[PDB]
């Protein structure tokens, strides 16, 4: 490569078979290299043996995400605008049931478009814009239509910064290979100067423009497009223009106030989205930190420091090569980014941060399972890419005798434990349920594990929940309710359409799911842990870093010698996690509806989507299709001829696509060869085949087309199963 | 057989061709005329495990070996331990 | 000497189910009408062909093994 | 005296594993375990048999007398023996037909002492079948029996709380 | 061990190599030369240094102890050398024997390559029924 280095053509390489390792795509024709090319398209063991560029590509072909997230969002703000329902829904919430998308009545279509609120035909939503959008210290349809192009602005430009890299003759080493400052900046002023800046446009404008919305009006009977300047006169209703204070400090007098904030906790009676009078203070109280914080610091020093006896000598030196990795400083991240997403998935449902959520059931559980599959789909990854480290990244072995060289030292060890951990779980963590069946189908309840037969007695209570909803009497200042209304102590009155959150009780049938999670979270990790650890060398194969972290399987010998590797540990570790998340979901809604979601009327006699059927009856794991799968889902298999129907009508495909994975998952390989020729034969007789040697799937491609399907099958199955049992009663 | 997989070919030359495979294959045993004149299919095979790393490289033009040995020691699978 | 009095679609019988794990709902259907201790009824055909070639009376019947086995040896 | 023994991976050579840390070889533990069949074979297996039979004996009671199949018994034959004078029996020959993976057929008698032992290559086997008998024979009279001063002990019990 | 401490191939700890089945049966061990103090890679996951003595590390099983080559000849040196230790002596003189470097000529030793008939049309399946009198024990 070749034509025509180096100085001597502009003239670009369009035409001359191949590129990508060196008896390359060869003159001689084949098909495999067309899944090659797309696969491993991004990779680095080829492009050049020299760092340099790669970071000069990844900082660019990065970029085109932001730009995209940016072309996206636009078609969503536009969409959440002129394909309206937002104007209509806001004067009229509790009532509406929102839309943004609508068909066009071509062929069968229209059934999909079914009266949604402020008087029009369309398909609903479980993606809570219309609710960030509460915000709009302004309101107006064409307005979102500016926020929208404001979007396409950032894009084209935050997409010509990607021309304005790699393709432009690039920075180099020092620039990233001096790391010295990076987080200094990032966390200080953006992490900070956003949350900060967000403060300024979160009481200025928003607070007031829903301080007097939480009552009535019809917008523009409120919140002009400028109105909120110098005019610090409407800011008059929602506290002083500081009256006599000057830039906080103390020589201040309060005989009757304490600026906005005046801390809440609980839930607006009329809009239980948690209070906003807080929402400024908390973002303000963030940024400060970041504002102070991003002011470290320059690097080793701090890690070149605390060692011990058994501790980590190599702690000290924990990677020069943490300015020289990526694959390392990506995998770390994914575990966090990823593990720091599904921590969202709770603080959300047991502490809504947007006006109208909970009441809105289906428009924040979609959420709590979408956010839930990233705080998992990003974690197995966060392992894969460490395997990608553990195998290759560095040049030679310059890294030596440390925290790692340590961990490995034990390795038939850290994973020796963890194993038994799981079979201890599993036996205490699933056959637990199976008792019930075998003995409730035997039938003698005396002796089940019921929330009432095996000794536990009409209370769960005394633990820590009951010292959370009750803590506004410590060092605690206070503010009516708690922190998250779902806690043991006090209060009820939450909302006047349907319900929201209330205590959420426990014991057993909460006790043991909570434990299956353990064993499920654990054996997931076993296989990724041992997978990434044993990355490069072993006593089944030591000559075992010799290609890459994939490779099909070493060879029929040694007994098995197949799965091994760690593409594949990150192939059977997806396989679990699909459960990890797929059963955690199964958990939340069966709770959140068996109890919580349900509904008030006179004497607020509560009426859950289900009178707690959970009670004695998830404990049986059939109850999990007696009470779940066969109970709910009766909305999926009734769903024909309707408006949503696209779910029932998916739920057969994708409940097919999965049951197509097994064929990709369960089968040989010189098989579809042996077959692909019979074919290739009949082909030649008519004279119709040879050119581009047709070939079967690349052992591990085959596994690639398992898995990926098994998930986009086995998953949207419920994505359908769900939206079909919260739209319509619930 | 007890390690019987045929990788033979016809050149049995071994330069930019094949070497890989834990111990098993101490060949270069030049038969009285076969081009780069080194031939056959193995040496004393009662030593190591069951690869097909054996071809993967340098021709067998027919099959290539794999596991077929059945009678299978332990030293002949990592794990006798 | 029942089901050959007239075989109305109510629950024939194979053999007596006997497991120490059973609850007292030994008494609940599972324990099926005519006979005493619990049982599970012929879903194999046998019961309409040991009958359908005659072979009837409950004093007249109790051969089966007796032959077949003085055979199967 | 040092940083932690004369600092070592194993007894010596670091190419055997064991990675002698604590939880492995702290005089704090390795002595809580060698009147018994840890480092050295005291007397024969004969006697160790019943301290093993018995100790493991009066266990398996509240496990199957307080977690029994229909539990908290009002039958004078439970809060003790009942059945479980079955486990020791289902496993007092779960053993004997493992001492058939021991044969090696002798009769020396050296539970009396001579010259400060070693039993030398004491690792590997070097306990024949006529040893593993007198242990799993100590087991039965340690199992069945160790089940009754469980049972026999009334039960003065501390409770919940 | 220690009262006799004869070492060569530096390491410290590790839950990797050698365990129970390398006494009760066979042993396997590799030996080598080297220039000046250099830090290596290792089978069993770990990593240490060199200088000399015999430079004689002992290894669990012989696929394990030649991989010093599959990298430990991408780090200079003609000479590396692994034998076979028992719990008592010899027969199987492992890298001993005659010449070395699998790809030269002194003798021919074993191998053969053919069976009865060669790769040719064995569309011919399995022949005689296995019967103690016609040359199919090879
Ligand atoms: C910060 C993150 C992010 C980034 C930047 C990367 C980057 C990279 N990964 Mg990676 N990865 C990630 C997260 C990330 N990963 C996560 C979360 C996982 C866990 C699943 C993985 C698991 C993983 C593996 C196993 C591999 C990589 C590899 C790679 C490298 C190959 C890239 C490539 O060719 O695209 C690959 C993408 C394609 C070829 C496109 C096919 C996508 C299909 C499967 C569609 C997905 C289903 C979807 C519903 C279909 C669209 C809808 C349709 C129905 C219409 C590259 C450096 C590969 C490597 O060899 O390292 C050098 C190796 O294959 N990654
Ligand atoms: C893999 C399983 C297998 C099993 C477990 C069964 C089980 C059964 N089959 Mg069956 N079947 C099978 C394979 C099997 N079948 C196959 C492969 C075929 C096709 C050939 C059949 C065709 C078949 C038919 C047509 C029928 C059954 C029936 C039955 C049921 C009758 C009980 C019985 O078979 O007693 C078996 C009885 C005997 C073995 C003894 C009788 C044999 C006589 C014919 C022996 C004659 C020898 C005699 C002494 C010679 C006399 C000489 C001299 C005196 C002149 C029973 C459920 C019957 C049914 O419908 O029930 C409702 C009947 O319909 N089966
Ligand atoms: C969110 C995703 C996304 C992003 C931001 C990128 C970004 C990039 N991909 Mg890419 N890719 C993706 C998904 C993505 N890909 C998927 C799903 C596949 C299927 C496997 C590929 C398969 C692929 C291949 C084979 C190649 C790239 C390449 C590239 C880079 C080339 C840019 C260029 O040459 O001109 C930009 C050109 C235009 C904007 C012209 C208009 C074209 C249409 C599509 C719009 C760029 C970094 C090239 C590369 O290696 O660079 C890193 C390479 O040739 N990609
Ligand atoms: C995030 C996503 C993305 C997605 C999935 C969609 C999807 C859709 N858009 Mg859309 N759009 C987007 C970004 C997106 N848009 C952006 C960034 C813009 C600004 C340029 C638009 C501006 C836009 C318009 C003006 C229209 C659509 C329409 C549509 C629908 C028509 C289908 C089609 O495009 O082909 C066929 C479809 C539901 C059409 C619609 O809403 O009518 C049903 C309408 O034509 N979009
Ligand atoms: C990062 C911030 C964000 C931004 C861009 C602004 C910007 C502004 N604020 Mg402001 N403000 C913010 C957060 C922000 N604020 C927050 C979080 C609070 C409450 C905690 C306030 C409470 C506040 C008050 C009471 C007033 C302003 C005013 C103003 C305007 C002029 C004075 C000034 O603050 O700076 C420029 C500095 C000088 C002019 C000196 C200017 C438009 C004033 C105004 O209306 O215009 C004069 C005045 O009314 N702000
Ligand atoms: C491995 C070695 C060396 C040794 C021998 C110890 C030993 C100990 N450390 Mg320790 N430590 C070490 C290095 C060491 N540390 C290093 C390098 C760090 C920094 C990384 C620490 C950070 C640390 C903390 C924070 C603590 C200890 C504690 C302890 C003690 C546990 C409490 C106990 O058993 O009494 C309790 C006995 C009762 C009967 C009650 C124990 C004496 C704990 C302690 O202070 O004592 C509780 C405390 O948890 N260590
Ligand atoms: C409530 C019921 C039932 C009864 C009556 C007993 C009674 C007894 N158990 Mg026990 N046990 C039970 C259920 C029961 N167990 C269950 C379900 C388990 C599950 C493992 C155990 C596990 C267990 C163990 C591991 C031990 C006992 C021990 C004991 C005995 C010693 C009392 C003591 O504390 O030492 C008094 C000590 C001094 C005065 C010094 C005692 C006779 C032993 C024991 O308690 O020794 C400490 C032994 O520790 N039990
Ligand atoms: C330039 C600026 C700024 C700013 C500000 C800023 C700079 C802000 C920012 C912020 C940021 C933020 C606020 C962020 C956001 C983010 C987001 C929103 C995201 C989200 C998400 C998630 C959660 C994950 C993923 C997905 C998504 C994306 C959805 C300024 C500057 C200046 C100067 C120099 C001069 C004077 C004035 C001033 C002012 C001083
Ligand atoms: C038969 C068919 C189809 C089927 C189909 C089926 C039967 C199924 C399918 C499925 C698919 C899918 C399924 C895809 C997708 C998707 C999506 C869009 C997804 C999404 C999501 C996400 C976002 C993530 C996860 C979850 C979910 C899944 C929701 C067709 C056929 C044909 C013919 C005749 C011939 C011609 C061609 C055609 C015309 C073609
Ligand atoms: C579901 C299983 C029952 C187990 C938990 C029951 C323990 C607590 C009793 C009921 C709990 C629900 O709390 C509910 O009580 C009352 C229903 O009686 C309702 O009572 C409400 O209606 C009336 C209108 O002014 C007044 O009696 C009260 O001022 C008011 O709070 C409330 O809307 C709610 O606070
Ligand atoms: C079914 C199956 C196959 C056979 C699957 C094949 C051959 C799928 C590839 C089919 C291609 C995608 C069809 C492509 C042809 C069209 C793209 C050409 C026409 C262009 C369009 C206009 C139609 C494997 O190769 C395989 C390999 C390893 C493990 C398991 C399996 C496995 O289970
Ligand atoms: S075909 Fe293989 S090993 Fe056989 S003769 Fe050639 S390279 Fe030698
Ligand atoms: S192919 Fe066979 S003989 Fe050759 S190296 Fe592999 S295992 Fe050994």
């Amino acid at each position: 490569l070749v034509d025509r280095d180096p100085i001597k053509t502009s003239f670009e390489q369009w035409a001359k078979p191949g590129h990508f390792s060196r008896t390359i795509a060869k003159g001689p024709d084949t098909t495999t290299w067309i899944w090659n090319l797309h696969a491993d398209a991004h990779d680095f063991d080829s492009h050049t043996s020299d760092l340099e560029e790669i970071s000069r590509k990844v900082f660019s072909a990065h970029f085109g995400q932001l730009s995209i997230i940016f072309l996206w969002l636009s078609g969503m703000y536009f969409h959440g605008a002129r394909f309206s329902n937002y104007e209509a829904w806001l004067n009229d919430p509790t009532h509406i049931g929102p839309s943004a998308q609508v068909v066009w009545p071509i062929v069968g279509q229209e059934i999909l478009n079914g009266d949604v609120g402020g008087g029009f035909r369309g398909i609903q939503i479980t993606s809570g814009f219309f609710q960030i959008w509460r915000a709009s210290g302004i309101t107006s349809e064409l307005q979102l239509y500016c926020t929208a192009i404001g979007a396409l602005v950032f894009a084209g430009l935050m997409l010509f910064a990607g021309w304005f890299h790699y393709h432009k003759a690039a920075p180099k080493l020092a620039w990233f290979q001096d790391v010295e400052s990076m987080l200094n900046h990032h966390l200080a002023g953006l992490l900070g100067l956003g949350s900060l800046s967000w403060a300024r446009h979160q009481v200025h404008v928003s607070l007031p423009i829903n301080q007097f919305l939480n009552a009535g009006v019809d917008p523009k009977e409120i919140p002009l497009p400028h109105e909120f300047i110098l005019n610090r006169d409407l800011l008059a209703q929602l506290y002083p223009s500081f009256a006599e204070g000057a830039t906080p400090f103390f020589t201040l007098n309060w005989s009757k106030y304490a600026d906005f904030l005046t801390f809440r906790g609980g839930l607006d009676p009329l809009t239980g989205g948690l209070w906003l009078t807080d929402i400024a203070h908390h973002h303000l109280a963030i940024a400060i930190l970041f504002l102070i914080a991003g002011h470290m610091y320059r690097i080793k020093d701090i890690l070149e420091a605390h060692k011990g006896p058994f501790t980590g000598q190599g702690h000290k030196g924990l990677y020069e090569i943490l300015t020289t990795s990526w694959h390392a400083q990506l995998s770390i991240n994914l575990a966090m980014l990823g593990s720091l997403t599904i921590v969202v998935a709770q603080h959300m449902y047991s502490m809504p941060p947007y006006p109208y959520l909970a009441t809105d059931y289906a428009t924040q559980l979609s959420l709590f399972t979408h956010h839930m599959w990233i705080g998992g789909f990003l974690i197995v990854g966060a392992a894969a890419h460490a395997a990608i480290f553990m195998v290759r990244d560095y040049d030679p072995t310059t890294r030596y005798n440390d925290l790692l060289d340590r961990v490995l030292r034990h390795r038939d060890a850290i994973i020796s434990h963890l194993n038994w951990v799981c079979i201890f779980l599993g036996f205490h963590s699933f056959g637990l349920y199976i008792h019930n069946d075998t003995m409730s189908a035997l039938g003698r309840p005396q002796d089940m594990f019921s929330d009432t037969a095996i000794q536990l007695q009409p209370v769960f209570a005394q633990w820590i929940q009951n010292t959370h909803a009750l803590a506004p009497g410590t060092t605690a200042p206070g503010a009516t309710a708690s922190t998250s209304l779902t806690w043991g102590g006090g209060d009820l009155v939450a909302v006047g359409n349907k319900v929201a959150l209330l205590p959420i009780p426990l014991g057993t049938a909460d006790f043991l799911v909570h434990h299956i999670h353990a064993f499920t979270i654990h054996v997931t990790v076993l296989i990724l842990l041992k997978g990434v650890l044993f990355a490069r060398s072993s006593r089944l194969i030591p000559d075992k870093a010799n290609l890459g972290f994939r490779f099909p399987c070493d060879g029929p010998g040694r007994g098995g010698t197949c799965q091994v590797s760690a593409w594949d540990h990150v192939f059977l570790g997806l396989f679990w996690m699909y459960n990890s998340i797929s059963v955690v979901i199964f958990h939340f809604s069966w709770k959140m509806q068996s109890d919580v979601w349900g509904t008030i009327n006179d004497q607020g006699v509560v009426t859950h989507i289900t009178a707690g059927n959970f009670a004695q009856s998830s404990i049986t794991i059939n109850g999990w299709l007696r009470d779940f799968l066969w109970a709910q889902a009766s909305q999926v298999i009734q769903s024909y001829g309707s408006s949503l129907s696209a779910y029932g009508l998916f739920f057969l495909g994708a409940h097919f696509v999965w049951a197509f994975s097994l064929m990709f998952l369960f089968s040989g390989r010189g098989y579809w060869q042996e077959l692909i020729e019979s074919i290739v034969w009949a082909h030649n007789k008519l004279k119709v085949a040879p050119a581009t040697q047709p070939r079967a799937l690349s052992i591990v491609q085959g596994r690639a087309v398992g898995v990926t399907h098994y998930l986009l099958g086995g998953i949207a199955t419920t994505w359908a199963f769900f939206l079909a049992r919260i739209i319509a009663v619930g | 057989m007890s390690h019987s997989v045929k990788i033979y070919d016809t050149c049995i030359g071994c330069t930019q061709c094949v070497r890989a495979c834990p111990t098993d294959v101490l060949e270069m045993i030049p038969w009285g005329g076969c081009k780069a004149k080194q031939i056959a299919s193995a040496p004393r095979t009662e030593d190591c495990v069951g690869c097909k790393r054996c071809e993967s490289a340098c021709p067998t033009d027919f099959l290539s070996v794999r596991v077929y040995l059945w009678h299978e020691t332990t030293r002949s699978m990592g794990l006798a331990y | 000497e029942a089901w050959v009095q007239d075989p109305f679609h109510v629950r024939p019988i194979a053999h007596a189910i006997w497991d120490p794990h059973f609850g007292q709902p030994a008494v609940e259907a599972f324990t099926r009408g005519g006979a005493l201790g619990p049982v599970n009824n012929a879903y194999s055909g046998v019961y309409q062909w040991w009958y359908t070639i005659g072979l009837r009376t409950n004093e007249d019947l109790y051969t089966g093994a007796i032959f077949l086995l003085f055979l199967s040896f | 005296k040092p940083t932690y023994q004369v600092i070592q991976p194993l007894n010596g050579d670091p190419f055997i594993g064991g990675l002698e840390t604590p939880v492995t070889s702290s005089p704090l533990i390795a002595w809580y375990l060698s009147n018994l069949p840890a480092y050295r074979t005291a007397v024969n297996p004969l006697l160790r048999g019943v301290e093993v039979g018995l100790a493991h004996g009066f266990l398996l009671v509240g496990p199957f007398v307080k977690a029994g199949p229909l539990r908290n018994t009002e039958y004078a034959g439970a809060a003790g023996s009942l059945a479980a004078a079955g486990l020791v029996v289902i496993l007092s020959m779960c053993l004997t037909m493992y001492g058939i993976a021991s044969f090696k057929e002798g009769e020396p008698s050296i539970a009396p002492a001579l010259t400060l032992t070693g039993r030398k290559k004491q690792p590997d086997q070097l306990q024949s079948a006529d040893g593993w008998a007198k242990f799993t024979g100590g087991f039965f009279f340690g199992g069945v029996s160790g089940v009754t001063w469980a049972c026999f002990l009334m039960y003065v019990l501390d409770l919940p709380y | 061990e220690l009262d006799p401490n004869t070492p060569s191939p530096i390491f410290a700890g590790s839950t990797g190599g050698l365990l129970r089945k390398a006494q009760v049966e066979e042993f396997y061990v590799i030996t080598w030369e080297s220039p000046k103090e250099q830090i290596f890679e290792m089978p069993t996951g770990g990593a240490a240094i060199m200088r000399e003595g015999p430079n004689l590390l002992k290894l669990a099983r012989k696929e394990q102890c030649l991989a010093l080559g599959t990298r430990l000849r991408s780090k200079y040196k003609i000479k590396y050398q692994f034998y076979r230790v028992f719990p008592s002596g010899e027969v199987q003189y492992l890298h001993p024997k005659d010449g070395v470097y699998p790809e030269k000529v002194n003798p021919g030793r074993q191998g053969v390559g053919l069976n009865m008939r060669s790769i040719g049309k064995n569309v011919s399946p399995i022949e005689v029924k296995f019967t103690g009198k016609q040359p199919y024990d090879l």
